[PDB]
């Protein structure tokens, strides 16, 4: 657990660095863990593995644990990848809820997230370098409850609940600043 | 049944929102030289329409659209016959306008242009009357509710 | 000489204007006073011939208990004499003023105190605002004055005969300069003081004031926001330098103010003095310590010893008896809310308890160190009306019950508490209790911040509002949103939560106008038109509901933005200082002065550790085989001897983390 | 006897429950008294004894109202589950339940005629129920956020209502509505007293009225604020006179005595105090128990008070 929610964005040596300390720490506060740990292994299964292969996806250490990251995730992330197939792969799965699409400089914000979480869809954004603001309470995931209609704070308008729901954002620019 | 019981309150709620938009949307009139009431918010009056058709477009592709799909299809059709209404509108305000500013600061146009100066005061004595008729029924189903509109 | 030196050092600093004294008694022939050790400022030109110094001429004045926290008219001392004075000379001229020193020197407050006492000056006072223009000088001139007509010329006089209307600028450096280097309602000052009038817009007829005068005031060019003025403006206008009131001014005033103050209770009364002297130390031994370097927000004004002894006499009010032991509490109370809560760093923190704690031994004997203040220090008017603090354990079970509460209510998230969150809460619930004072909440991202604010204006009957903005943001359409806001606020007597990010910050089109806001409530040039007239017609009718009769038009403006000012409360989220990339960089000191910083900081170790219990308590991870370590690695100082399996868990948790 | 004030310290202590106290009621037929818990259970309890009878369970949420029928015949209940529970005390079963609300309920009761029986929930809107059919036939709305507590006088043509903006707006109850604004609070309302029987009297005397034939000018209620004040509106625009203050936390109910002389009122403060509205100041101050106090009800016929609390515990403090 902490490897999943922690160590998403260093590099493969600090991240190791940063396992072996918590290994070795928590060796020395005396606590039964495994030492030959094979983590990859451990968080998935063969099957899921020759369908990830089989599917658009490269294969090593580092690919292979990004994917075990990408399929237990609890916030949305934030794919950095030259190559970007996780739109391919939303469509591929999620195609069967009508997804949507929202960025900037639609015309429409309240309308149309009130229309979209209204009749039900899950979305995905392209050019995500330039963030979307839509995406912040629905990223939050909270929860105000009407006693049958679920409203989360953002434009005046009302909106629903949708179960289906996936968001995958990318990144090309290798060294960019995000707000905090 | 939760899920469809929540989809069949949500398509409601779709169909009363669409409703109170319909009978709260309005049109807008401004001052044009103390002659007429040039319609405000065409910009906004034409993303509202784009907005509606739209989301009725992308509403009418769910599993749980089946319980009101004569409701539906009726706002659709309505809001396409007022799309439509407006898209028209619009063009006819903006070239009467330019009409009206043409023929307005020139005074040897009608001696220049006889025929083209009488079709072009037939057109303002049309485009007066529609406006007066506009002003009287600011409503837009009221607009809309005019026959041969 | 006299004059000489108020000309030539009249806006210098205190050191250079002593090395221009010094200078001026070398190369001098007058006699000058004989007193070594005192400045040739510090004396003034009487009647007669003779040297005469201003502290035989300052008062000192009892003021009544009504009236100890806000004084309107300022206390006399040897600044406030000195700079009427001076003021009264360039006022008789009818040359125009302007007063310019850091924020927090009294410099408006003096100038209203010294242009007020004379019955000949009218007073309008007037806010220049980024966006003015000489068009609210125009409307200025059409209420307060009239166009007649003379053969020699068009005249513009004041309504009232033998007044000479004083047009004040509360602001004379904030307009923004053009993109060609000049201001145009400087420029328009500049044109009516050198050549005795101005050109009509509507006749282009030239006019003539006859007894119109102008007084302005501001901030050195140095602040972010201020600009240097024109030369051809600052050709007629002398400057004056109102420093920081210094240690004799402060204890001066403050003693006059903690005799008023103190009155309340009478077993009491022998020692203000000692008070005086604690406070007026640590305040300038704190100024000493820190500085503007490390942070930009480490400005110390006597501002801050005037909200002191607002919240002293707030506390003291409606208690009929107190002891030593206590007022001393709430002075520390006081102390710690208004110093160390805005620090930055632990060690700052503990250096400045420290310093409460010497400064308490030092001037406070023979009293309990323990009777006299616990370590933690809590007030609230929660569990008891009085305000009498209240110990961390019923302060933690009553929030606790709140909280439950408040789960069902407003927002269905688990929360855990403990010391800092529990102080921050009641921070945030003294600061939206009193009124007019601004939150500003700063911190890493999460950590609290917009839930215990919303949970504070929840508890506190205050309406909640975020803020959102989009691409294509009109102004006409931000204005729209503040007008639903302020006729919340004003017209429906609604209290109304200004709850906004940093990432609605991102076009500063519309930062100026909520720092006007902020500064004096209402933003000029905002609503007018048939819209106007509809808000105009709803605040009168308003005002028919409250039980008032004011159908006219400026006094009913006035009224609503008193009720606005009265009943608008702000709250400010942003990180700590990294953020250079906005218009603001450095914020305005004047903004953080009006404003309140609450520092919220990291979660510590023991947050952790409790955040981490608390949620981890669901699950069974107990070990009944486990084994004590001989040497346990811990970072948590108050664990458990010997931990536990889920204590050693929390606790390599909290490793994890750190 | 008109003077038996409420003493401490309880009689009788009951401990059988698992959550808190949300309502208390009695019977006009028999000395039988009815509470509402927060687990969807009703307690009943003996006063002359202090001996348990029987629970009346049944709702699928928090019960957090309760009415007693003038008749002694009926009985009325409310829950968050948006249900309410009718049920009749001579079996101790329910007898109907009527569904309707879309949010919380609050509160719900019946009207004194009997006729129709308002509600009020989160949704801000008052849904009436017929007896014999069941169904919806009047509804009502206007308030701007939750309704905290609604009761008609005496008359029966008059409802006073408050919510949580602000505002309290008293309405007639037969056909009119928007009779007057008490918007002079400045904190959220929690609860409001109607009209006592001995009330008009008392009014005009102690009170800056008329004498003699003052006419019942409106209602003359106290409370409706949670900032540690109350504010009363006399009659018309709702001039404010009489403040109680003296509330240590947010304001929870107020009743009055059987001869409408004395003033008792409840609130979070943990402590349950009866203050004498002639002399102004308080009469006597009891701590009610370790936890905070949620309601309470003292008796009209028998000489004897009750209180709540959220610590699953009630006591019933003597009157003599
Ligand atoms: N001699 C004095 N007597 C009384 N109060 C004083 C004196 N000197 C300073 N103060 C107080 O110090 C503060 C001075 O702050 P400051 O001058 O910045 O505020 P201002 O007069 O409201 O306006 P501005 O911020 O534009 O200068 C005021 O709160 C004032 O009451
Ligand atoms: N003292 C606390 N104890 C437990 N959880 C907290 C505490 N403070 C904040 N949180 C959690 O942080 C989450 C997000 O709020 P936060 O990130 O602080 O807002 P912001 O991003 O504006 O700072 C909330 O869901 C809340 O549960």
């Amino acid at each position: 657990a902490a490897f999943i929610a922690y160590a998403g964005y260093f590099d493969q040596q600090m991240r190791q660095n940063l396992f072996t300390t918590w290994s070795h720490h928590l060796q020395q506060a005396n606590i039964q863990f495994r030492t030959d740990i094979a983590r990859t292994e451990y968080l998935s299964n063969a099957d899921e593995r020759l369908r990830w292969q089989a599917s658009s996806l490269p294969a090593d250490d580092l690919c292979t644990e990004n994917a075990i990251m990408l399929k237990r995730f609890n916030r949305y992330p934030l794919i950095i990848d030259p190559s970007g197939q996780a739109t391919e792969f939303i469509m591929n799965e999620y195609k069967d809820r009508k997804i949507t699409r929202t960025s900037f400089l639609d015309d429409a914000f309240r309308k149309n997230l009130e229309s979209a979480l209204r009749f039900g869809n899950p979305l995905l954004v392209q050019d995500v370098e330039s963030y979307d603001p839509v995406l912040n309470p629905v990223l939050n995931r909270e929860v105000r409850r009407t006693g049958g209609r679920v409203l989360i704070t953002l434009g005046d308008q009302d909106i629903d609940l949708s179960p289906s729901f996936v968001i995958f954002l990318s990144t090309r620019d290798p060294t960019v600043e995000f707000p905090p | 049944v939760l899920l469809v019981a929540q989809g069949e309150m949500a398509l409601e709620e779709f169909l009363k929102q669409i409703r109170e938009v319909w009978n709260t949307y309005e049109l807008d009139l401004v001052n044009y030289q103390n002659k007429c009431r040039l319609i405000r918010g065409w910009d906004d009056l034409f993303n509202k329409v784009k907005e509606h058709i739209n989301s009725v477009s992308a509403m009418k592709l769910s599993p749980y659209y089946k319980v009101f799909e004569e409701d539906a299809l009726s706002w659709e059709d309505k809001l396409n016959r007022i799309m439509a209404l407006f898209d028209v509108w619009i063009d006819v305000q903006r070239r009467w306008v330019y009409l009206e500013g043409i023929f307005t600061g020139s005074a040897d146009i009608k001696h220049l242009l006889p025929v083209e100066t009488q079709r072009f005061q037939s057109i303002s004595t049309e485009f007066l009357a529609l406006m007066k008729k506009v002003s009287k029924s600011p409503l837009v189903m009221d607009v809309l509710n005019i026959q041969g509109v | 000489v006299y004059a000489i030196l108020w000309s030539l050092s009249g806006d210098s600093r205190l050191k250079m204007r002593a090395e221009l004294g010094e200078y001026i008694r070398r190369i001098t022939t007058v006699p000058l006073p004989t007193a070594p050790n005192i400045p040739i400022i510090d004396y003034e030109v009487s009647i007669s011939g003779e040297w005469s110094p201003w502290q035989a001429k300052v008062p000192q004045i009892e003021v009544e208990t009504h009236k100890v926290a806000a004084p309107d008219v300022v206390v006399p001392t040897l600044d406030t004499v000195r700079h009427e004075a001076l003021l009264y000379t360039w006022l008789a001229e009818h040359k125009p003023l302007v007063l310019c020193g850091p924020p927090g020197s009294g410099k408006t407050m003096t100038l209203f105190s010294a242009l007020r006492a004379l019955p000949d000056m009218e007073v309008v006072g007037l806010n220049f605002s980024s966006a003015t223009t000489p068009e609210l000088l125009l409307k200025t001139f059409d209420h307060y004055c009239e166009y007649r007509r003379t053969p020699n010329g068009v005249v513009l006089a004041p309504v009232q005969l033998g007044k000479w209307l004083v047009l004040f600028c509360d602001e004379i450096n904030l307009p923004d300069m053009d993109k060609y280097g000049t201001q145009r309602v400087i420029s328009f000052i500049r044109q009516m003081v050198e050549h005795g009038g101005f050109y009509r817009t509507s006749d282009q007829t030239w006019v003539k004031l006859e007894r119109i005068q102008f007084v302005g005031a501001c901030n050195p060019p140095t602040d972010p926001g201020r600009k240097p003025l024109s030369h051809r403006f600052l050709r007629h206008v002398p400057v004056v330098y109102v420093d920081y009131p210094g240690p004799a001014s402060l204890t001066q005033i403050y003693g006059t103010f903690n005799r008023a103050m103190l009155r309340l209770i009478p077993s009491l009364r022998t020692y203000a003095e000692p008070l005086t002297a604690a406070m007026v130390e640590f305040y300038t031994m704190s100024q000493e310590r820190f500085t503007q370097d490390t942070q930009p927000h480490y400005i110390y004004s006597p501002r801050e010893m005037t909200r002191w002894v607002r919240g002293i006499f707030e506390a003291l009010r409606p208690l009929e008896t107190l002891p030593v032991e206590g007022l001393i509490r709430i002075w520390a109370h006081e102390a710690l809310r208004l110093f160390q809560d805005r620090l930055v760093e632990d060690e700052e923190r503990r250096w400045t308890d420290e310093n409460i704690d010497t400064v308490a031994l030092k001037h406070f004997p023979n009293i309990d160190r323990e009777k006299a203040m616990s370590r933690p220090i809590l007030y609230s008017n929660w569990l008891s009306k009085d305000y009498i603090p209240v110990d961390q354990e019923e302060l933690r079970d009553y929030v606790k019950a709140r909280l439950k509460v408040f789960y069902e209510e407003e927002l269905d998230v688990p929360l855990v508490l403990f010391n800092e969150v529990l102080d921050h809460v009641l921070r945030i619930d003294r600061i939206f209790r009193q009124p007019q004072g601004h939150l500003l909440l700063i911190g890493v991202s999460g950590a609290g911040k917009t839930t215990l604010s919303r949970f504070v204006a929840w508890m506190n009957g205050l309406s909640v509002y975020q803020i959102k903005v989009h691409r294509k943001y009109t102004g006409e359409d931000f204005d729209e949103d503040l007008r639903t806001v302020l006729r919340r606020s004003g017209c429906k007597n609604e209290k109304i939560a200004f709850i906004m990010d940093e990432s609605n910050v991102l076009d500063s089109g519309f930062l100026e106008r909520m720092n006007t806001l902020l500064a004096n409530g209402e933003v000029p040039g905002l609503f007018e038109g048939d819209e106007y007239a509809t808000l105009m017609t709803q605040c009168k009718e308003g005002a028919q509901k409250e039980g008032l009769m004011l159908d006219s038009h400026e006094e009913l403006y006035k009224w609503f933005t008193s009720q606005v000012i009265r009943n608008l409360h702000v709250v400010f989220t942003m990180n700590p200082s990294s953020e250079g990339l906005k218009d603001r960089a450095a914020t305005s000191p004047a903004l953080f002065n009006r404003c309140v910083l609450n520092w919220f900081g990291d979660w510590s170790t023991e947050a952790l550790y409790q955040v981490g219990k608390e949620f981890t308590s669901k699950m069974d991870l107990e070990k009944p085989n486990y084994i004590v370590p001989d040497y346990m690695p811990v970072v948590y100082d108050k664990l458990p001897q010997p931990p536990s399996h889920r204590e050693a868990i929390v606790n390599s948790c909290v490793f994890v983390h750190q | 006897p008109k003077e038996w004030i409420p003493r401490p310290p309880e009689k009788y202590a009951l401990s059988g429950h698992r959550s808190p106290v949300t309502r208390v009621i009695f019977h006009p037929v028999f000395s039988v008294m009815v509470s509402a818990s927060e687990d969807a259970t009703i307690k009943v309890w003996d006063y002359e004894t202090g001996d348990f009878e029987r629970t009346l369970k049944g709702h699928t949420d928090s019960v957090q109202d309760i009415s007693f029928d003038h008749s002694g015949k009926l009985l009325a209940s409310c829950s968050a589950d948006m249900t309410i529970k009718l049920w009749d005390f001579q079996g101790f079963e329910c007898i109907r339940t009527m569904h309707g609300h879309d949010h919380n309920v609050s509160s719900v009761a019946i009207m004194p005629n009997g006729d129709h029986i308002v509600s009020a929930s989160r949704d801000k809107t008052i849904k009436m129920w017929e007896v014999q059919t069941g169904y919806c036939v009047k509804t009502f709305t206007g308030h701007r956020e939750w309704v905290r507590m609604v009761r008609p006088n005496q008359d029966g043509t008059l409802i006073a209502s408050c919510s949580n903006d602000q505002t309290v707006r008293v309405w007639v109850v037969a056909t009119k509505e928007c009779k007057a604004e008490l918007r002079e609070h400045e904190h959220v309302v929690e609860c409001i007293s109607w009209a006592p029987e001995s009330s008009y009297s008392s009014i005009s005397e102690a009170t800056g009225s008329e004498t003699k034939k003052s006419g019942k000018p409106g209602p003359f209620l106290l409370s409706g604020s949670r900032d540690k004040t109350i504010k009363m509106w006399d009659v018309s625009t709702g001039m404010c006179l009489m403040t109680l203050v003296g509330h240590d936390n947010w304001v929870r109910g107020v009743l009055f005595h059987s001869g409408g002389k004395f003033i008792l009122s409840c609130a979070d403060d943990k402590t349950l105090r009866v203050w004498d509205y002639k002399n102004k100041r308080c009469m006597k101050t009891l701590n009610a128990h370790e936890h905070f106090v949620t309601s309470l009800d003292f008796h009209k016929t028998a000489p004897y008070v009750v209180t709540g609390s959220v610590d699953q515990t009630v006591k019933v403090w003597e009157c003599r």
